[PDB]
């Protein structure tokens, strides 16, 4: 597992902890969620780069306390 | 005001 930051354009920060192999979307899913907004009005990046629903953080070679940024989509 | 840290196990 690892945790990761969520940062979102108002400074704010909610953390997951996920597993390095989990699919990404249920994070996606949960931030919005708690954002109250729809998960497609948003775009997650790490990096800069779009992650898709099926990324794992094995894949973007995400390592513990890195930064998802989120935008506007 | 300052935020509390917040983690969600998925």
């Amino acid at each position: 597992y690892i945790k990761l930051k969520v940062i979102g354009q108002d400074s704010s920060e909610i953390h997951f902890k996920v597993k390095m192999t989990t699919h990404l979307k249920k994070l996606k899913e949960s931030y919005a969620q708690r954002q109250g907004v729809p998960m497609n009005s948003l775009r997650f990046l790490f990096e800069g780069q779009r992650i898709a629903d099926n990324h794992t953080p094995k894949e973007l070679g995400m390592e513990e306390e890195d930064v998802i940024e989120v935008y506007q989509e | 005001g300052e935020a509390e840290e917040r983690i969600i196990s998925l």
